[PDB]
C-alpha cells in the first residue's frame, strides 16, 4: 500500500511497453506495492534501489522505495 | 570438480566481471535520473 | 476515521518542536509511521535487538571455526 | 496531554491488523515515534531522499575535481 | 555438494524431519543469499520452533559444512 | 528522554566508582540520555554502540542505544588495559 | 584556522547569492575554518567532503578538507534539485 | 614566535634528507603539524593505539550481549 | 642538535593549548613528525590530493566500461 | 592471458617500450594487488614520465583489457 | 580454460576460504594479546 | 627507524626459535623498522597490523604499526 511514483522518463518508456509485457511487470509492480524490499532484487551500488526482474523477454524496471514518504519509485524500465 | 560446481550454483567459480559491469550501466541511468527526477504518482488504473 | 492518543505533556512539546524544525506535520509524521508498520509488519527503527542477536551466533561460529 | 490524529478507514483497518500480529498497541507505536523524533529529530525512515542528494552533490564534486581550480581567498574577500 | 559436520554440531543434532528437508535442497545449490549471515565469510542460516542451524559453504571442496544447530 | 537500562554487571561496576568520578559520568549520561547518538563517539565494530569519555581519570562507559525500546543499554564501566 | 580556497565556479555562484544568504554562509565558514572535520555533515562517497546546511534558503556548500595544506577547498555553492 | 626544538643528531641528518627529496623545509612541515594539531585536536598518525582500546571494548560488549541482564533504571538510582 | 623554528604567534598559543589537551609535549609532537617523515618520506596527513586524482581516473574507466 | 584493447585507449596507445616491457609480465599472472586502483571492480595501475596505464583483469575470459593509457 | 587461470594466478578460481579462515585464526591470537600487550624496547642486539 | 617494541609473550616465543629460523626473521625485521608498511603482508581483518613470512620454515611473525609512537609492535612469532 506503498504509493506509486513514476520518473515522466520511466513513465514514458512505459507508455511504448508491448501490452503483453506491462501487463506482467504490473503483476509483479503490484506484489512490490505491498512490501517493496525484495532483499534478492536489490540494486548494489544505490540507496534502495531495486529490480523486477522478467524471465521472458528480459526487460527490466528500477524502483527506489523511499520510506520517509512511503512510495516506491518507479526510474527506469527497458533493456 | 569444478562441473560439480557449475551444476549446483548454475554459474561460474570466477567471479562475474560481465555483470559487473552491466550492473554498472544500469546504476548509471538511475545515478543520471535521479539527478533530475520527475516523479508522478499513478493510479494502478492509470497504468 | 480518527484516532485518539494518550500522550506525556513534556513528550507533546518537544516532539513539536522538533517535527516543526523538519517541516513536517505532526498527522503526516503519525500517518507514516502507520502505512509502513502497515506494509512492511515492522517497526521502522533499526533492528539492532535482531542484530547484536546474530553477531552471537556469529561469536559461536568463529570460536568454532577455529578447531574444525 | 492528547493527540487526535485523522486517519483514512482502510489504514486504520490495515495498521491495526498489522500492529496486533506485533503485539503493539497503536498508542505505544506512535509514543516511540514521537520520542524518537524528539530526541533524534529526525524521522526513524531511512534518509534516502537525503541520501541521493548527497549522491547528486557528489557528482558536482567528481566533475569539478577533474580540473580543479583552487582559488585562495580571504573571509574579507567573501 | 558434500555433507559435513562438525563433531559440535553433531552432538547437538543427536538430541529433525523438518530441518533435514531443507538440507536436501541446501545440499543442490547451497548458497542461498537471503539467509546470509551478514558478518562471516560464506556462512548462512536455516518457521517454527526457532532453532537455528548455520552451515558454511566451501567453493574449493563442494561441501557443506554445518557448524551450529540449536537456540 | 530515552529509557535508561544498565546490565547487572554494568550496575556493579558503577557502584565501585569513587564518588566523584561516577558524578562526572551521570552527568553526560543525561546529556547522552536526550541525544544518545554522538557519532563521534561511535564504538565501530558493534551495531549502534558508543563511547562517553573522562578526560580525566581515563574511565569509559559503553552504552548501545535500542531505537526500537527508545532505550540506552550501557553495557560496561570501567578503564580496560594499562 | 585552514586556509581557504574556493574553486573558480565555486566562487562564481557565490557572488550570486543574496547579501542575506552568503552572510550566513559565511558565517558558518568560519567555524568550519578551525574544525573542518564535522563528521556529522560529512559527503559519503567522496573523500574528506563536507557539507554545509542552511536551514532556511536551502542552500548547501560543500568543501573538502586538505590536511596535507591545512585548506579547506569550497568546491560547489548553491541548491541542486526541486 | 619561536620555537627551540632538541633533536637528535642522527634524526636530523635522516629527516633533512628526507625534507629535501619532498621539497618541504623543515619548518613549513612542522607549521602544518601544529596547526593541524591545534584544529582538529589529535596527531596526524593513524589513531592505531585509540583503534585497538576500542577493539577491546567491542570485545567486553560482544561477551556480555551472549548473555544480556539488562536492569531498567533511574538517575536517582544511579 | 638542535632546530629553531620560526612561529606565528597565535598558532603557538593554539597548539600548545591543544597539546596539553592531549598530553603531549610540543617536543614530543615534532620528534614524532620528524621520525616518521625520515622513514616513510612522506607526511603523516591523509593524501587526499593523490586521493581524489585516483578518483578522476576511476571516473575516466567508468565511462569507458559503458561502451567497450 | 589474452590481451584486449578498447578502441579509445588503443587511439592513445599509438601516439611505449617500457610499458610494454611492464605488460608481458603483465600478461602472465595480471593481478598486481599493491597497484590495485580501489574503488573499482578488478581494475590495476601500471617511475619516469608520470603516464598512466589502466586495465581491467577478467577471469572469465583470460584477458587483461588495457582501458586508458595516458595523464 | 580453468588450468589457464592457474597457470597465472597460481591458486583455484573459487575463493580460497580456507585460508579465510586460518588467517582468523592469527587474528585471533592478536586480538586476544592486544587486550594484555606487554611491550619491551629492544635493541636489535638484543635479538 | 621506527622504535621496536616486543609483546612478552612474542618475545619468550622468539626465545625458542632455531637460531637459523630467527636470524632469517631478523633479516626481514630489520627491512621491516626501516618503512614498516608493506601493502602486501596487510593482515586483514585488524588495524595496521602486517605479516612477515618466510618461504622456508613457514614461521610467521605479526607486527602491529604505531605511528603516533613510531613503533613496530611485535605480537606474535610461530606457526
Amino acid at each position: 500500500a506503498y504509493f506509486l511514483d513514476f520518473d515522466e522518463r520511466a513513465l514514458k518508456e512505459w507508455r511504448k511497453l508491448g501490452s503483453t509485457v506491462r501487463e506482467q511487470l504490473k503483476k509483479k509492480l503490484v506484489e512490490v506495492l505491498e512490501s517493496p524490499r525484495i532483499e534478492a532484487n536489490k540494486l548494489r551500488g544505490m540507496p534502495d534501489c531495486y529490480k523486477i526482474k522478467l524471465r521472458s523477454s528480459g526487460y527490466r524496471l528500477v524502483y527506489q522505495v523511499i520510506d520517509e514518504k512511503v512510495v516506491v519509485f518507479v526510474i527506469s524500465v527497458g533493456k | 570438480l569444478m562441473l560439480e560446481y557449475i551444476a549446483d550454483n548454475e554459474r561460474l567459480p570466477f567471479k562475474q566481471t560481465l555483470l559487473s559491469d552491466e550492473d554498472a550501466e544500469l546504476v548509471e541511468i538511475v545515478k543520471e535520473r535521479l539527478r533530475n527526477p520527475k516523479p508522478v504518482r499513478v493510479t494502478l488504473d492509470e497504468l
